[PDB]
RNA sequence: ACCUCGAUGUUGGAUCAGGACAUCCCGAUGGUGCAGCCGCUAUUAAAGGUUCGUUUGUUCAACGAUUAAAGUCCUACGUGAU
């Protein structure tokens, strides 16, 4: 009762990790569909509190949530008390769901708006080089241009299905 | 014992012998024989 | 001249920082490193160490669902390993493509 | 990270290159007006 | 059954995707502890004349033994709590910006 | 988790007491453990400028396992200062006049050599038995695994499993063996 | 197998050899296509020292290591048995292989020590007093080279030497 | 308990008055030591568990001086046993077998002839003295030349390790 | 001819030495053309010791008497703010 090629069981018969067995496709695929229409149920109602979105801005992605600020080492051209919307965000979660874009949301199932606050010049900044027994020494102070963002809200809107 | 990197047999009585990490040659009928592997 | 150079070695040692950050929070969900941000990259989340490592102390269990994605996607390039192209690839293995 | 599995996908190897992440616009009016176009 | 990591510790993971495959769904509802795995908080801890009045028990103990009792209690090194002189006392920052 | 400010920094910057066993076990095995939770590094929370290591608590210390040659190859090197004060002892001569050095010298070569290392030594606790002092004892957590899966010998298995395992070849009938 | 028995009655020795029940080989092997018991049963280069299962089959009673020509092992995989033999006694997976004591023998209480994968005896090791340069290291052996081509699931081979 | 193999009694703590000679049958003579045992008494015991060692500790003291020039620690430890202050106590190595109650006092008819014992004290302290008569050094000659140096170590280490190792011959409290 | 030419003259001795082992002596052990004493040779061993004098600035050496032996070296050819 041995098949071609069955090997006893020894230390090195099995790889040391255990055999892993995925879901059938057919069947995970309507398993999905009852997941997704749950949370989905769960926008309608709004059943969620406080919502983190992760937004990249200025090269960079931040980790945002309701009425917080963040510091942005450029000039946007934008009057101060202007309310714009940030239209690149990457993930978007609560207590208990969490909605990750690949690799952005949609438009119609995110919405996160900001206001410009403050425009001001940084610190200043010492940029010095010096190179011994050459008689090379030259100092210049920089202070790049910064505005303040604060995000006023983060809504979602119930379009998963 | 005399030590030698390359142990020859000097006759049809010795033998080798691997004891405590080197090779040895003992030879009971000429005792002169004896070698340790250096 | 030293605030000179610090500045290259501030924006590493925060990329470092964050590395161990998100090692040390993987293997509390039984995963290495390597295993995390190689299998996230292939799910097309996009997501830096700095997210990573704040997701990883703020939002324990955001973290571990994306631990389950990298996991799952790990599964997959597996199972797509031992076969011969013939089965359909993974249901999270499946890319967006942009025209 | 990850570069090598994207220049198989036909995308950068860099995502900052070229695609959505990038290429898209940062930022937009909250009335809906299109922000210009930005330096980069 | 297939589960990517066991739901015991922290949540319950429920993969999804939607139907353009442009969004991952995950559910994750918290995990509350079972009334089983916990154990009871310890609520427990004669021919008297005179009241107990409080008596003050602080010992004078040397610098030596002092900081050989307090390395062996916080598990660290007699290093730190030796003291240290003026000029880093008046150098620390006695009103520092605090955040959240 | 609408806490506190007070009770949710302390929750945070806690200190969880951990076990392990160091029988048939490899002496960088669990100083590689060790090191981790000594310096706070599986904490997502770790930062070096923050105190957040743990408590470490290795018994059976005289059990260990040394893989090769070891034992007998092995030397543990140092010196008095004094001339003549050159001691070189081998990792058998060391184990048996004092049981946990082996393991010590181990975690202490793997910690940063910063003055913080001799903080860490402090929150490390080695017993050559499996005594355990009732204090030390009252405070333990967590039990992390051992890394090395001790072999079975040949009288622990069990006949089912003996039977299940066929032979490979038929010897003759008449050899003395 | 084959036993022998000495039985002495009335001053005279009498030597008797008496068969005993043999095992047989378990029916419908994996491989019949193969040349030793090895490969017959795909058992090559998936075998370790701790394998006491596979290892106890080519063995005396005593521990010693049964012949070559007896078993049907190729000179490969016997060299290979071999040394996992060894390195099973030195890591006490063996305790009831013991060396015959003879009568009026009572071994002296020696320092337990335990080890694993030791490729040389203990008693014929000398101490790495000087470990040399970092391009000189002396490194200490690990294992057995001999089982340099067994399956490795994971990407950094084994490494024979600290 | 009756004497066993391997066990360890209490010695005593006595007063050095001085030298005697002292002749053998074999004509020979042999100076000794008069060593006077006086108020000498057992003070405490610890037991081999509350020693921390492998042995049991057993306190002694000896030559009865006055209270007015102890510390209040050790006069309330003398009121509680019933004994004058000892001026030194000294802490003897026994076994379980040999414990003796505290307060027992103890003679010189502890030792016997023909025993051999071991006398531990301060040895006569000299003050700060140079190498050569604290470690015997030759030092230098008085004439031919010499010039401020006649008991001096010289050199004390080499020129290439440029320091000097622990425990050097120097001069020092002898 | 790389470092020292804006304060180390070098040699030897005196003083005190630390270290290597390729061991002069003491220890253990093979071989011997090893009877025994003496010897020769090889492995192991650096814990301890390794003299006093005449001429000579001497190092060295010569011979004087000895000793279980009077080892080979290195250390800024140790040590000269001793
Ligand atoms: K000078
Ligand atoms: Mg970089
Ligand atoms: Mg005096
Ligand atoms: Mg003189
Ligand atoms: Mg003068
Ligand atoms: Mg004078
Ligand atoms: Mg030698
Ligand atoms: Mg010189
Ligand atoms: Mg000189
Ligand atoms: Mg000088
Ligand atoms: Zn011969």
């Amino acid at each position: 009762s041995y098949l071609p090629g069955y090997v006893p069981k020894t230390s090195l018969s099995s790889p040391p990790w255990p055999e892993v067995v995925l879901p059938d496709p057919v069947e995970e695929t309507r398993h999905h569909a009852e997941v997704v229409k749950k949370v989905n149920e769960m926008i309608v109602t709004g059943q969620y509190g406080r919502l983190f979105a992760v937004v990249h801005f200025a090269s960079r992605q931040w980790k945002v949530t309701s009425e917080d600020l963040i510091l942005i080492g450029n000039e946007l051209d934008l009057a101060c008390g202007e309310r714009i919307r940030l239209e690149k965000v990457l993930l978007v979660g609560a207590d208990n769901f969490t909605l990750l874009g690949k690799p952005l949301l949609g438009k119609d199932l995110v919405r996160v708006e900001a206001t410009v606050i403050e425009k001001t010049e940084s610190w200043p900044r010492i940029i010095m080089r010096f190179r011994k027994r050459k008689n090379f020494k030259k100092k210049r102070i920089v202070t790049t241009p910064q505005t303040v963002l604060r995000i006023n809200s983060i809504e979602i809107a119930p379009c998963l299905l | 014992f005399k030590n030698k990197t390359v142990l020859k047999k000097r006759c049809k009585d010795c033998y080798l012998v691997k004891r405590r990490g080197r090779w040895y040659v003992y030879c009971k009928t000429h005792p002169r024989h004896k070698q340790r592997q250096m | 001249v030293k605030c000179t150079k610090a500045r290259y070695l501030k924006k590493k040692n925060m990329r470092t920082l964050w590395i161990n950050r998100i090692t040390a929070a993987s293997q509390e969900h039984g995963l290495k490193y390597p295993a995390l941000i190689g299998n996230l990259v292939k799910c097309q989340v996009e997501l830096n160490r700095k997210v990573l490592a704040d997701l990883a102390i703020y939002e324990p269990k955001t973290f571990k669902s994306l631990a389950a994605l990298a996991s799952r996607r790990r599964h997959e390039g597996f199972a797509a390993a031992l076969g011969d192209g013939k089965e359909p690839e993974g249901i999270f293995s499946r890319v967006v493509q942009y025209h | 990270a990850g570069g090598q599995w994207r220049l198989q996908q036909g995308l950068a190897a860099n995502p900052s290159g070229y695609g959505p992440l990038t290429e898209l616009p940062d930022w937009s009016y909250a009335d809906g007006r299109p922000a210009p176009p930005m330096k980069g | 059954t297939y589960s990517p990591l066991p739901d015991d510790y922290n949540c319950n993971v429920e993969l999804a995707l939607t139907s353009d495959g442009r969004t991952i769904v995950c559910y994750h509802p918290s995990v509350d502890i079972p009334y089983e795995h916990t154990k009871p908080i310890p609520r427990p801890d004669h021919d008297q004349v005179l009241k107990t009045r409080l008596e003050e028990k602080v010992e004078h103990l040397e610098e030596g033994p002092m900081i050989e009792q307090l390395s062996k209690m916080f598990f660290t090194t007699k290093h730190r709590w030796y003291p240290h002189g003026r000029y880093h006392r008046c150098r620390k920052n006695l009103n520092p910006p605090k955040d959240r | 988790s609408s806490f506190s400010r007070a009770p949710q920094q302390w929750a945070t910057f806690a200190r969880i007491w951990y076990l392990l066993d160091g029988k048939m076990q490899p002496p960088g095995k669990l100083a590689a453990m060790a090191s981790i939770r000594l310096q706070g590094l599986h904490k997502p929370v770790y930062h070096a400028l923050s105190d957040c290591g743990d408590h470490v608590v290795i018994m059976n210390t005289r059990h260990i396992a040394f893989s090769g040659n070891k034992w007998e190859q092995k030397v543990y090197s140092s010196h008095t200062g004094y001339p003549g004060g050159f001691r070189q002892v081998t990792a058998a001569q060391l184990h048996l006049r004092d049981p946990v050095a082996i393991v010590k010298l181990a975690i202490y070569g793997m910690l940063p050599k910063n003055l913080h290392r001799r903080t860490m030594m402090e929150r490390l606790h080695l017993f050559p038995d499996e005594y355990i002092p009732e204090d030390i004892l009252k405070n333990l957590v967590e039990e992390l695994p051992q890394p090395r899966k001790i072999p079975k010998r040949l009288d622990e298995y069990t006949q089912e499993e003996i039977d299940a395992f066929p032979r490979l070849w038929t010897p003759p009938e008449d050899y003395r063996l | 197998f084959r036993e022998v028995v000495e039985t002495q009655e009335g001053k005279t020795t009498i030597i008797e050899g008496r068969i005993t029940a043999t095992p047989k080989e378990s029916p419908n092997p994996p491989n019949p296509s193969g040349q030793c018991p090895i490969c017959r049963w795909n058992l090559k280069h998936k075998y370790n020292y701790d394998d006491v299962l596979l290892l106890s089959q080519f063995i005396r009673p005593h521990g010693g290591m049964l012949p070559r020509k007896i078993t049907g092992l190729c000179q490969e995989e016997h060299r290979k048995i071999e040394e996992c033999v060894k390195m099973a006694h030195r890591a006490g997976l063996l305790p009831n292989h013991r060396p015959r004591l003879p009568e009026g023998v009572v071994p002296k209480s020696k320092p337990q020590l335990n080890r694993y994968l030791t490729r040389w005896a203990p008693g014929s090791v000398k101490p790495i007093y000087k470990k040399g340069p970092r391009w000189n290291r002396v490194r200490m052996p690990v294992g057995s080279p001999l089982l340099r081509d067994n399956v490795c699931y994971s990407r950094t081979p084994w490494k024979l030497y600290h | 308990h009756p004497w066993e193999p391997g066990s360890f009694r209490v010695g005593l703590i006595a007063l050095k008055l001085g030298m005697m000679p002292l002749w053998t049958k074999d004509g020979q003579k042999h100076v000794v030591t008069l060593l006077q045992v006086q108020d000498c008494h057992v003070l405490k015991y610890t037991s081999k568990e509350n020693c921390n060692g492998k042995m049991a500790t057993l306190s002694v003291g000896g030559k009865t001086v006055s209270r007015f020039r102890k510390a209040t620690s050790i006069l309330e430890f003398y009121r509680e046993l019933g004994l004058p202050p000892k001026q030194t106590v000294k802490i003897f190595n026994i076994t379980d077998n040999a414990a003796i109650k505290p307060g027992t006092p103890l003679y010189a008819a502890h030792f016997r002839p023909g025993q051999y014992v071991d006398v531990t004290a301060k040895t006569i302290g000299k003050g700060f003295q140079g190498v050569m008569k604290r470690w015997g050094f030759k030092g230098q000659p008085a004439t031919h030349g010499q010039t401020k140096t006649h008991r001096r170590p010289g050199a004390v280490a080499t020129g290439d390790i440029g320091r000097v190792w622990p425990g050097t011959k120097m001069p020092g409290k002898m």
